C-alpha cells in the first residue's frame, strides 16, 4: 500500500462518473511546481459506505472554498491511473497546511 | 489517553479532516487542529489535534459535524471539552472532542 | 423544432382540475398540434360536444370536430378534464455513454415525487437536458451524489462535461427544443483531460 | 439614525492615511456590482465606493483574524508571524450611504430577480457604509494601530490622532444611494472566507508593504 | 438571572474525571448555588470528607461542611467524581406552538450523541434557545431537515421567526439567562407577508 | 382546497421555511412565499404562500428541495403549479406546490 501525502495542493478537476456499473468520483490535486495528483474514490459495492457521500461532499467543499488541501492517496498497480483517496484534509482557509 | 477532561477556551478550528476509523470500518474520524486565538506561535494551546467518531450507518451529519462546519467557515471562538480518550490523527495522538460551545465573550471564555 | 411526445406517452383517462398526476404532466398545444398520432387518437376516442384542457389551451373534440384552440397557461384548468402525457419513456437503447462538453446547467425543473432536471446550454443554445430522481430510474443510486454536483455547478456557473445515458427519455420539459435523457455524470473538467 | 462614526480596517499606516484619506478604485457607482463584489473583483476593480462599516466590533474581529492568519502562516513557514493592522475612525457625512438600504432600494426598483438574496444578507451583516468616490483626511479622526508578535504572543495597541481632522456635526446620508440597473453577468456574492467578508471591504484593505481567495457565498452558504 | 436545572436532572452516578457520560453535562456552581433542594439533597447523599468536581469549582463533602468552593473551568475535573446533569427535561406543558420573531441564530453547541443548539437573539438580547437532535426527542426525525436551514441562517445574517415546542426543555448551555426548547420550525422573516 | 390547479408565472421565492405536518409526524412541510414580478404589494400575487411535503422516512433532499434552494439563493423567477390543495403555514392556508419550472423568457413565462 505505497501510500503518499501531498500537502498544500489545490483541487483542479472534480468528477462524478460511472466506472462500468459502479459509481466513482475523482479529483486532480495540483501544485504549480509539478504534476497532477489524481485520486479516485469508488463506490465499493457495499451499500453502507456513507464514506462515499461524505468524502464526496467534503471534496466538493474543498473544491468550493478553493482551499489548499492535504491528501493521502494509496497507489494503483498500473501507472497513468488515479490511486485510491484515503484521507482528505482542508488546510486553514486563506493559508497553508503546516 | 489523558487522565482527565481538558477544557480549552478561545479556540478556533483551523483545519479539518476526514479519515477512515483505523479500527471499526462502520465509523470514520473527523479530525481537526484547534488553536487558541492569539497565543504564542509556540505555546501548547496553539496547535491542538482533535478527532471525533462519525457513524457511517447513520445518514446525515451529526450535530458536532454541523457546528464543526459552521465555526470553521466562520472561525468562531469556542470552548472545547477535550480528552480523556486519544485517537490518532496525522501520526501523532489527538484528543477526542466530546463537546463544544461557541464563546459568548470574556465571561465564559477567558 | 420541438420534441413531440410519442402516442404512448398518454394517460388512459385525463385528469381533473388541471391536476395531472405525479410522474405525468399536461400536453401542450404545440405538442398536440404537431402529433398526427395524438390528434387521430383523440378524434377516434372523444365523444360529444366536449372540450378538454391542455396546458396552454383547449381541445374541442367529439362533434366539435377536433379543434385545437390556443389559450393561456393553466387557463383552461377550469374544465373537467385536462390531458396528461406520461414523462418517462423507457427508450430501450443501450447504456453507451454520451457526453456533451462546455455545457452550463440552466433552467431547473422539479415536481412532486419525480425528477430534478436541468437544461445544459452552451453558447446560449440548449444542448441536452438531464434529470435525476431518487424515486425511479435505473440510476436512482446516483441521485444523492448527483444532486450535490448539480447544485454546485448550477449556482457557480461552472462549465462542465455532462454525461447522459439514452436508456430513458423524459418529457418533463414543455415544448423542448432539446432531448432530455438520464443524467449519469458531471465533470469539472480540464480541456481534454482523462477525468472528463 | 445615520451613524456619525464609521470604521475601516486597513493595512495602510497613519502617515499617509491622515494626509490623504482613501479614494475609490474608480467610477463604477453601481450599487449591486459593489455589494456583489463584482466591482472589487480582481481585474474589475472600479467601484466609486470606499467600503467602511458602522460597526467597530466588525472591524476588530476581521483584524483579530487577519492577525491569527499571521501566526498560522509562520507555523507553516510562510511568515515571520508579525502583524500590524489599523482601524480608522471616520466622521460620516452625506457622502456616506448605507449598503443595505441602498441594496433594498435597488431591488425595490428593478425587481427581486434583479438582486441576490445573500448580497443583501451580507450588507446587513457588515454594516457597510459606502463612501462615494472619496473619504478625505479632514474626516479621519483617530486610528488604532495593532501589532502582534506571533511568536511571543505580544499585542500592542496604540492610538494616534489626525490633526488635519476637521470637526463637524454630521452623519451618514439618510437616503439610499441609487444607480441604474446593472448590465453585468453576476454569478453571485463574492465573499472572503473565515470569517465571511465582503470582497470590497476585504480587498480595499490591502497595499504594498498573493491573491485574495474570493469565493461565492452561495456555493457554501448551504451544506453539501 | 440564570435558569436553574431542576434537582431531578442530577445524574446519580455522575461522570468520572470530568467526562460526564453522553447526554449529561457538568453542573456549575452558579447553578448548584441557586438550587436549594439540590444542595439539601447533596448534604444527605454526600459521604464524609469527599471532594467533587464541577465545571467551575468543587464540592466538599458534609465533613468539610458542604462547601461550594470556586475554581477555573475544568479545574475540579482532576477529581474522580464529577457532578453532572442530564440535558433534557420533560416540562409537561402541552406540545403547542410558541414562536419568536426577528431573531438571529448564534452560539452553536453540540455534545456527542445529543443536540445541536442555537441561541436566538433579538437586537442584543438572547431571546430563547432551540435544540435539535437526530438521536432523541419528539422531533428526532425532523433533525435532518432543520439542521440544514439552521446552518444557512447561521451562516447568513438572516432574520427569522422561530417555532418551538415547550414540550421538552433543554439544559445544555450552562448558566443561561435564557430558556432552551425543542426546535420545530424556522421561517425566514417576510414582513410584507405577515412574518416578522 | 382551492377549486383547481393554479399556474403563476414570473414567481420569485422570497422566503423559505419548514414546519411539521399538522396531520402527520412522518412528514413535514417546506414552505415559502413567492412573488410575481410587476405585481403591486397590494396584489395577492405580491406574496403567494406555498408548501410541499417531505417524507421524513426517506433521508435526503427531494428534487423540489434542491431546486428551491438553488432558485431561492439565485432569485430565479419561476412558473409554479399551485393547488388544488391547501396546507397551513404561519397560521394561514398555503397552496400545495406540485411542480415548478424556472422561467426561460417571456415565451414560457409571459
Amino acid at each position: 500500500l505505497p501510500t503518499h501525502l501531498y500537502k498544500n495542493f489545490t483541487v483542479q478537476e472534480l468528477a462524478l462518473k460511472l466506472k462500468g456499473k459502479n459509481q466513482e468520483f475523482c479529483l486532480t490535486a495540483f501544485m504549480s511546481g509539478r504534476s497532477l495528483v489524481r485520486a479516485c474514490l469508488s463506490d465499493a459495492g457495499h451499500e453502507h459506505d456513507t464514506w462515499f457521500d461524505t468524502m464526496l461532499g467534503f471534496a466538493i467543499s474543498a473544491y468550493a472554498l478553493k482551499s489548499r488541501i492535504a491528501l493521502t492517496v494509496e497507489d494503483s498497480p498500473y501507472p497513468g491511473t488515479p490511486g485510491d483517496l484515503l484521507e482528505l484534509q482542508i488546510c486553514p482557509l486563506n493559508g497553508y497546511c503546516e | 489517553d489523558v487522565p482527565y477532561v481538558l477544557v480549552k477556551t478561545n479556540m478556533v478550528v483551523t483545519s479539518v479532516a476526514m479519515k477512515p476509523y483505523e479500527v471499526t470500518p462502520t465509523r470514520m474520524l473527523v479530525c481537526g487542529i484547534a488553536a487558541k486565538l492569539g497565543a504564542a506561535a509556540s505555546s501548547p494551546d496553539a496547535h491542538v489535534p482533535f478527532c471525533f467518531g462519525k457513524d457511517l450507518k447513520r445518514p446525515g451529519s451529526s450535530p458536532m459535524e454541523v457546528m464543526l462546519r459552521a465555526v470553521f467557515m466562520q472561525q468562531r471562538p469556542l470552548r472545547m471539552f477535550l480528552g480523556p480518550k486519544q485517537l490518532t490523527f496525522e501520526g501523532k495522538p489527538a484528543l477526542e472532542l466530546i463537546r463544544m460551545v461557541e464563546c459568548s465573550g470574556k465571561q465564559d471564555c477567558p | 423544432g420541438i420534441v413531440i411526445p410519442p402516442q404512448e406517452q398518454i394517460t388512459q383517462h385525463g385528469s381533473p382540475y388541471g391536476r395531472c398526476a405525479n410522474k405525468t404532466r399536461a400536453l401542450t398545444v404545440a405538442e398536440l398540434r404537431g402529433s398526427g398520432d395524438l390528434q387521430e387518437y383523440l378524434r377516434h376516442v372523444t365523444r360529444g360536444w366536449s372540450i378538454f384542457a391542455l396546458y396552454d389551451g383547449t381541445y374541442l373534440g367529439g362533434e366539435y370536430g377536433g379543434v385545437i384552440k390556443d389559450g393561456t397557461p393553466g387557463g383552461a384548468f377550469d374544465l373537467k378534464t385536462t390531458f396528461c402525457i406520461m414523462t418517462t419513456r423507457n427508450t430501450g437503447q443501450p447504456a453507451t455513454d454520451h457526453y456533451y462538453s462546455n455545457v452550463t446547467a440552466t433552467r431547473l425543473l422539479s415536481s412532486t415525487n419525480s425528477r430534478l432536471c436541468a437544461v445544459f446550454v452552451r453558447s446560449g443554445q440548449p444542448v441536452i437536458g438531464a434529470c435525476t430522481s431518487p424515486y425511479d430510474g435505473k440510476y436512482w443510486s446516483m441521485y444523492s451524489r448527483l444532486r450535490k454536483m448539480l447544485y454546485l455547478i448550477y449556482v457557480a456557473g461552472i462549465s462542465v462535461r455532462v454525461h447522459v445515458s439514452k436508456e430513458e427519455q423524459y418529457y418533463d420539459y414543455e415544448d423542448a427544443t432539446f432531448e432530455t435523457y438520464a443524467l449519469t455524470g458531471i465533470s469539472i473538467c480540464n480541456p481534454g483531460s482523462s477525468l472528463c | 439614525d445615520p451613524p456619525a462614526t464609521v470604521y475601516r480596517y486597513d493595512s495602510r499606516p497613519p502617515e499617509d492615511v491622515f494626509q490623504n484619506g482613501f479614494t475609490a478604485w474608480g467610477n463604477n457607482d453601481n450599487v449591486l456590482e459593489h455589494l456583489t463584489g463584482r466591482s472589487c473583483q480582481v481585474g474589475s476593480s472600479n467601484s466609486a465606493f470606499v467600503s467602511t462599516s458602522s460597526s467597530r466590533r466588525y472591524t476588530e474581529v476581521y483584524l483579530e483574524h487577519r492577525m491569527q492568519e499571521a501566526v498560522e502562516a509562520e507555523r507553516a513557514g510562510r511568515g515571520t508571524g508579525h502583524f500590524i493592522g489599523y482601524i480608522y475612525e471616520v466622521r460620516a457625512d452625506n457622502n456616506f450611504y448605507g449598503a443595505a438600504s441602498s441594496y433594498f432600494e435597488y431591488v425595490d426598483t428593478y425587481g427581486d430577480n434583479a438582486g441576490r438574496i445573500l448580497a443583501g444578507a451580507l450588507a446587513t451583516y457588515q454594516s457597510e457604509y459606502l463612501a462615494h468616490r472619496r473619504i478625505p483626511p479632514e474626516n479621519i479622526r483617530r486610528v488604532t494601530r495593532v501589532y502582534h508578535n506571533g511568536i511571543t504572543g505580544e499585542t500592542t495597541t496604540t492610538e494616534y490622532s489626525n490633526a488635519r481632522y476637521v470637526s463637524q456635526q454630521t452623519r451618514a446620508n439618510p437616503n439610499p444611494y441609487t444607480s441604474r440597473r446593472s448590465v453585468a453577468s453576476i454569478v453571485g456574492t463574492l465573499v472572503r472566507m473565515a470569517p465571511v467578508v465582503g470582497a470590497c471591504m476585504a480587498r480595499q484593505a490591502e497595499s504594498s508593504e498573493e491573491a485574495m481567495v474570493l469565493v461565492y457565498y452561495e456555493s457554501i452558504a448551504y451544506s453539501f | 438571572g440564570i435558569v436553574i436545572p431542576p434537582k431531578a436532572l442530577f445524574t446519580q452516578q455522575g461522570g468520572a474525571y470530568g467526562r460526564c457520560p453522553n447526554g449529561t453535562r457538568a453542573l456549575t456552581v452558579a447553578e448548584l448555588r441557586g438550587n436549594a433542594e439540590l444542595q439539601t439533597y447533596l448534604r444527605q447523599i454526600t459521604p464524609g470528607w469527599s471532594i467533587y468536581g464541577l465545571y467551575d469549582g468543587t464540592y466538599l463533602g458534609q465533613a468539610y461542611g458542604g462547601i461550594i468552593k470556586d475554581a477555573p473551568p475544568g479545574a475540579g475535573f482532576i477529581y474522580r467524581e464529577t457532578f453532572c446533569i442530564t440535558t433534557i427535561y420533560k416540562t409537561g406543558q402541552p406540545a403547542a406552538d410558541h414562536y419568536y420573531s426577528k431573531v438571529t441564530a448564534t452560539r452553536l453547541l453540540a455534545s456527542t450523541n445529543s443536540r445541536l443548539c442555537a441561541v436566538f437573539v433579538r437586537d442584543g438580547q438572547s431571546v430563547i434557545g432551540a435544540c435539535a437532535s437526530p438521536y432523541e426527542g419528539r422531533y428526532r426525525d425532523m433533525y435532518d431537515a432543520l439542521r440544514r436551514l439552521l446552518y444557512m441562517i447561521y451562516m447568513s445574517g438572516l432574520a427569522v421567526r422561530v417555532h418551538v415546542s415547550k414540550e421538552e426543555q433543554y439544559y445544555d448551555y450552562e448558566d443561561a439567562t435564557f430558556q432552551t426548547y425543542a426546535l420545530t420550525g424556522i421561517s425566514l422573516c417576510n414582513p410584507a407577508a405577515s412574518i416578522c
